[PDB]
């Protein structure tokens, strides 16, 4: 059901990556409530550098954030960006598959065949045609 | 009403924290205050539901109602320093009452990544054409005078075009017509004339065995059935007989070549037979008639082998239990029939082609019966107790099925 | 400047979190995918955060193995100033 | 559960027939969060008066403190009507014939050269 | 039971084997 | 609480939770209800029986509560019927005084009309000769536009949002069907072109200045063909975009959201220009002026601000409502702002002096839809009770009531001639009302004894397939456009 699969779409994908990171020099068979806790702190962390680095750049009259807006955002959160080079040096990391597209055929919609009727002059040509 | 939370839940929370020996008036003090806050937020989350016009509610109205009351919407952790998690929410905790409380880490990687749905797009239609709502799929639903037909002059032209397209002169025409038969909401009140055209057609179309005319009519029946708007069980007295003669009649055309063609019509007939019965099965009537007639057709002696093959197919596609009870005590008879065709040098008949098709179909159905409720063992010569028809090749088919199961 | 020299080496290096998933949660907050290397840096930062906690509670799991539990996440996040909550209502 | 079945009756007494999949689960999570911050503050003030058995004065002090730190509420009507009449007294300014795209001063807009890094 | 409208469904009141002429004269 | 009227049921359940003084303090709404006075319009024939039961000292305390907490506004006339009192009550501080609805309102259109304000009353923007060229092709549309009336019912073209798993929260269309905005719950604004003409973003300042200027064909030239889509997504709100408003020159999209900011998006560069931070609270609506300079935004902080796209601070603060300002609509002369709200009142505000000049009470739920007549003489309001109440502006007598809809009426619009009012609700219906037979008749008593003309005024109902009608628009050729996310 794609209606409720809007947020589940990449939340269960996040859970796949969470498992990989909790096994990276980590434990096994995690408590269920401890995984939905930590992936709630992960979503709230990406959403907080989203709101605060946008606020720091728009305070400086800009619209898209540079590197100097995130290294002040992470300072105000307490993280340090100079630990990322070392984390990449660690060859201990993996890669997760991207979620598949819900509709493979893009736009297969061909409506129906049976054109009939025209348009009265108060309806321009760019509105849909009158049906059969 | 001022229905508060229970106080016997508030003492459990207090003594599981280190605060023991709390009075009842101390414990009641919390319940009235806590219930008001839940009541203050749910009345305030109602603002976001009415203003977002959400209605179905996406996990998030309480996150904005909490942020509106200057409380963190965070659920499952509270930061006293407030800086890594400000009033941005984390989407709650996906927790249940009937949960396992301890899963495997490998299980959450096995959890498939759900599909990101389609993005929001603008499509246009018509609610009203000069006052009248169209029936498009984007919309919900003593001399005397002479009488008029109950069909419109257009509806009658539509019926003529759909029937002249459904006799399959062009694939595009037939396909579009079949789609229209399976989707038209106003195709009721034309349905007697479609049922009569089908029924009458098959009966004067088996006088000369015209396979396309029949394959097109069976596809028309299948397109009539999956239409959700129309009411069909007032017309299956004209439908079942058509599918019956498409399965149990004398078909004396090309022995091997037309067998392939008429076996596709057989597949269509057996499938549409069950779907027709599914739309009306109450007690006995249709299901009882089908079972008794199929059994009598099978137990017929010196039966036309085309009729035999068609009735065999129809009996086979009836589901799980039907072959579990109806395809058991006749295994010896099936083997005897194949042996009778094998003896002799006559190959210009359809009896041999009929025999090979019947044996292959019966052997495949036996394979799930062997797989579903038996364990494989002695696959070399035990099948010689069942006249030795498929034997080791049947065993190899069972092994291929087991390999497919292992792959699954 | 090491961190500028680091980000210029990310035209490849596909990280654990895919950029279709890191970029989804960035687009949810207004951050749009101008440069894909910046998306990969955000992904690496999120990975580092989680991996740090996992290695901080490893010592707590040795004290009380190698089975992640909520009583291992509780002292691991307590030095971070984060009080994790038990479910207790299911 | 015990406390989760009472939460489905608080919603049904408010006429909420169908809401969110887990809304009962997170109103119980808020109700638990609210009572473990009243009672946590109740024993803080109990120790302020050197007492173990929490009575009601410390708990009431905890209730008022929780409202003060958070719930500040939308500004009141006597505050909104004072800043209105202080603002609505100033007359409307005139405009210029060809001012151009009418915008605030450039330190109040979001129109800057908007740079980034380099792909080297 | 007997007044139940399904009973009077023409499919549940008609035997199909007799309906088909089946090349019989 | 059991012997109350049925339309007070959502009001009493907020009171069943308020068992404490501190609980009332949080609401602020009951804090302003306790300090204000209920107006309670009663007749002099019934007030004589009331005062002959209260001036005696046998009761002597309920009379003290009445003369402390209740105003009583007396009119000389017939006592109203029960189904007429039911039509004009339902608001806290309900049934406001007639001395509020007697101020002179310039409800006429600009350019003689004696009800029209002067052009220099509100300092509006200037006009050009290209603007006189616009009205020449506007009346070509008026030729094809048909006096809709009760006979030539209009055709409705529903531009439904199909997938929309991002929770459509807002929709807006330009005067001419050309650009349709979409405010969504994933904090995005998405502009769609509906004409066969793609949305052209521009190369940039270092790039638009070299395409040259003064050519006279530069307006087409400045648009870049490298950037040409049928859809432009706008990012920058940190919350669901509740409001969406185009400017009449088809630039300058406006959007307001939960994060407390109003944003001015360009439609020539397709970037954000200004973020107007005056509310700390969810801004539920915004709208540009019909002349395109000022705009009004109403939020959760119970005010509506008047901005001017030139100042970071507002010019007028309309601060008389007791609950959230749900809707904010400009008058067709843009001298008056109508603000519907969640305390079941609609209030007209003069742009000069910021004064409330009209108070329209009689809705039972929070007002979610507001619309002015093209004459400027009438105002249609819709709320969660499914009632569309037609108000006079020079009088303020609640002239009509349309009670066909079931759920929240979330969109209203009159025709371009004024012949038909179109109503769209959460019942998934687009009802058409006769907006000429509703105002045909149009004081000293404050009411006109309105009839049950709803059945006669209905022209069609037009049930929609599982789709709440979020927006209603009328093309300049009198063609109804509607846009709702398909659920």
């Amino acid at each position: 059901n794609p209606a409720d699969n809007y947020h589940l779409a990449r939340r269960r994908t996040l859970q796949v990556v969470v498992s990989s990171l909790l096994t990276e020099a980590g434990f096994e068979s995690a408590e269920k409530a401890s995984v939905e806790t930590l992936t709630e702190m992960l979503q709230s962390y990406i959403s907080e550098i989203g709101r605060s680095a946008k606020s720091y750049c728009e305070h400086t009259a800009r619209t898209q954030p540079t590197l100097s807006d995130i290294v002040v955002t992470l300072v105000e959160m307490g993280f340090n960006v100079d630990t990322l080079p070392a984390y990449a040096k660690r060859s201990q990391r993996m890669v997760i598959t991207a979620p598949p597209v819900t509709n493979q055929p893009v736009t297969p919609k061909a409506l129906t065949a049976g054109q009939n009727r025209p348009h009265p002059p108060h309806i321009p040509s760019h509105f849909p045609e009158f049906p059969d | 009403s001022n229905t508060v939370l229970p106080s016997e839940s508030m003492k459990v929370v207090a003594e599981s924290m280190g605060i023991a020996q709390i009075q009842e008036e101390t414990c009641q003090l919390l319940t009235d205050e806590v219930s008001y806050r839940i009541k203050e937020i749910a009345q305030d989350a109602l603002k976001f539901m009415h203003m977002g016009k959400r209605q179905k509610l996406t996990t998030s109205d309480i996150d904005y109602a909490l942020k509106l009351k200057n409380v963190e919407p965070l659920y499952g952790f509270h930061a006293q320093e407030f800086i890594p998690f400000r009033f941005a929410s984390g989407g709650g905790r996906e927790l249940y009452f009937y949960e396992e409380k301890e899963v495997d880490l490998s299980d959450i990687i096995n959890t498939p990544l759900p599909r990101v749905p389609l993005d929001v797009c603008l499509k246009a239609h018509w609610l009203s054409i000069e006052g009248c709502q169209p029936a498009i799929p984007e919309n919900p639903p003593r001399l005397k005078p002479r009488s008029i037909h109950e069909l419109s002059v257009e509806q009658q032209l539509y019926y003529k075009e759909i029937t002249e397209a459904c006799v399959g002169s062009c694939e595009a025409k037939r396909a579009e017509a079949l789609q229209s038969i399976a989707t038209d909401p106003g195709l009721y009140q034309m349905l007697p004339r479609f049922s009569t055209f089908i029924s009458e057609g098959v009966r004067v179309n088996v006088v000369q065995n015209n396979l396309a005319l029949l394959i097109y009519l069976m596809r028309m029946v299948k397109a009539l059935m999956d239409n959700p708007t129309l009411y069909l069980e007032k017309y299956v007295h004209e439908l079942i007989p058509a599918v019956m003669t498409c399965i149990v009649s004398r078909q004396l055309c090309l022995r091997p070549d037309v067998d392939n063609h008429w076996a596709l019509r057989d597949f269509a007939a057996r499938l549409v037979a069950q779907i027709c019965k599914h739309f009306s099965t109450t007690t006995n009537n249709i299901q009882s008639r089908i079972t008794k007639t199929f059994t009598k057709s099978w137990v017929d002696e010196k039966t036309p082998w085309t009729t035999r093959y068609g009735s065999i197919a129809g009996l086979a596609e009836l589901g799980h239990d039907v072959i579990k009870t109806l395809i058991l005590p006749r295994l010896q008879q099936e083997g005897e029939r194949i042996r009778s065709v094998l003896d002799g040098p006559v190959l210009s008949n359809i009896d041999r082609i009929g025999a090979d098709h019947v044996q292959s179909l019966l052997l495949k159905h036996c394979a799930p019966v062997l797989a579903k409720l038996r364990p494989p063992p002695d696959n070399q010569d035990a099948y010689r107790a069942e006249f030795g028809s498929l034997g080791p090749l049947l065993c190899s088919q069972v092994v291929k099925a087991r390999a497919q199961a292992a792959l699954q | 400047t090491p961190l500028v020299d680091f980000l210029m080496q990310l035209e490849d290096y596909t990280p654990t979190i895919p950029d279709a998933v890191t970029g989804y949660y960035l687009n949810r907050a207004g951050f749009e995918a101008s440069d894909p290397r910046i998306i990969r840096l955000i992904s690496l930062a999120a990975q580092k955060f989680i991996s740090d906690i996992a290695n901080d509670a490893l010592q707590h799991c040795k004290m009380k193995k190698y089975t992640l539990t909520m009583e291992d996440l509780t002292p691991a996040l307590s030095e971070y100033g984060i009080n994790v909550k038990k479910p207790h209502y299911f | 559960p015990k406390d989760a079945q009472m939460m489905a009756q608080i919603l049904k007494d408010m006429g909420i027939t169908e809401y969110e999949p887990r809304v009962i689960n997170q109103m119980l999570e808020f109700a638990f969060r609210y009572v473990t911050t009243i009672l946590d503050d109740a024993k803080i003030y109990s120790s302020h008066a050197k007492k173990a058995t929490v009575d009601a004065d410390d708990v009431r002090l905890a209730i008022q403190c929780r409202a003060d730190q958070s719930f500040t509420s939308p500004p009141p009507r006597d505050f909104l009507l004072d800043i209105a009449r202080q603002r609505n007294q100033t007359p409307l300014p005139l405009i210029k014939p060809y001012s151009g795209p009418r915008l605030p001063p450039d330190r109040y807009c979001l129109t800057a050269p908007n740079y980034r890094l380099k792909s080297l | 039971d007997l007044l139940a409208d399904e009973n009077f469904l023409m499919v549940t009141q008609l035997h199909w084997e007799d309906d088909i002429i089946w090349d019989g004269e | 609480h059991g012997d109350q009227e049925c339309y007070y049921q959502d009001d009493l359940r907020v009171l069943s939770s308020l068992t404490k003084k501190e609980h009332m303090k949080g609401n602020e709404t009951m804090l302003d209800f306790r300090t204000s006075k209920f107006v309670l319009r009663i007749s002099r024939d019934s007030y004589q029986l009331l005062k002959r039961h209260l001036q005696e000292k046998q009761n002597n305390q309920i009379w003290n509560i009445v003369q402390e907490h209740l105003y009583i506004d007396i009119f000389d006339g017939m006592p109203r019927s029960k189904q007429q009192i039911d039509a004009m009550v339902g608001s806290l501080a309900g049934e406001a005084k007639r001395e509020a609805n007697k101020s002179k309102v310039f409800f006429g259109l600009l350019k003689q009309d004696p009800n029209a304000p002067p052009q220099n009353r509100i300092p509006l923007p200037e006009l050009k000769d290209s603007d006189k060229l616009d009205k020449i092709m506007n009346m070509k549309e008026t030729t094809k536009r048909v006096r809709l009336g009760p006979d030539c019912l209009p055709s409705i073209c529903f531009y439904t949002f199909l997938n929309a798993y991002q929770g459509l929260t807002a929709v807006d269309v330009t005067d001419d069907s050309s650009l349709i905005a979409g405010g969504f719950a994933d904090s995005t604004v998405r502009v769609w072109s509906v004409t066969p003409k793609k949305l052209r973003s521009v190369k940039q300042a270092s790039d638009l200045s070299l395409i040259d200027k003064e050519s006279d064909d530069v307006l087409e030239r400045i648009m870049d063909e490298k950037t040409a889509s049928e859809l432009k997504i706008l990012y920058g709100h940190s919350g669901p975009v509740y409001g969406a408003s185009f400017s009449p020159d088809r630039n300058y999209l406006l959007s307001s959201s939960e994060d407390g900011t109003v944003r001015l998006w360009s439609l020539q560069t397709f970037t954000c220009l200004v973020g107007y931070k005056g509310h700390n609270y969810p801004v539920w609506d915004t709208q540009f002026s019909p002349y395109g300079y000022y705009f009004v935004s109403g939020g959760h902080d119970r005010v509506a601000r008047l901005w001017a796209t030139d100042h970071y601070q507002p010019l007028r603060i309309f601060a008389g409502h007791l609950a959230d300002v749900n809707c904010t609509r400009f008058h067709p002369n843009s001298n008056y702002v109508a603000t519907g709200s969640a305390d079941r009142t609609v209030r007209l505000w003069d742009v000069l002096n910021g004064n409330c000049v009209r108070i329209f009470t009689g809705h039972k739920g929070p007002i979610h839809s507001l619309t002015f007549s093209p004459n400027g003489r009438f105002l249609a309001t819709g709320a969660t009770d499914g009632r569309v109440l037609l108000w006079d502006i020079g009088h303020g007598l609640m002239v009509g009531e349309l009670k066909g809809h079931t759920d929240t009426v979330c969109s209203l619009r009159f025709s371009r001639d004024g012949e038909i009012l179109a109503s769209g609700s959460m019942d998934n219906t687009v009802r058409l009302w006769d907006a000429i037979k509703a105002f045909e008749d149009l004081t000293a008593t404050g009411h006109i004894n309105l009839p049950e003309n709803s059945q006669e005024l209905l022209l069609g109902t037009y049930m929609t397939k599982s789709t709440p009608v979020v927006h209603l628009h009328f093309t300049r050729r009198n063609l109804v456009l509607a846009a709702g996310a398909y659920s």
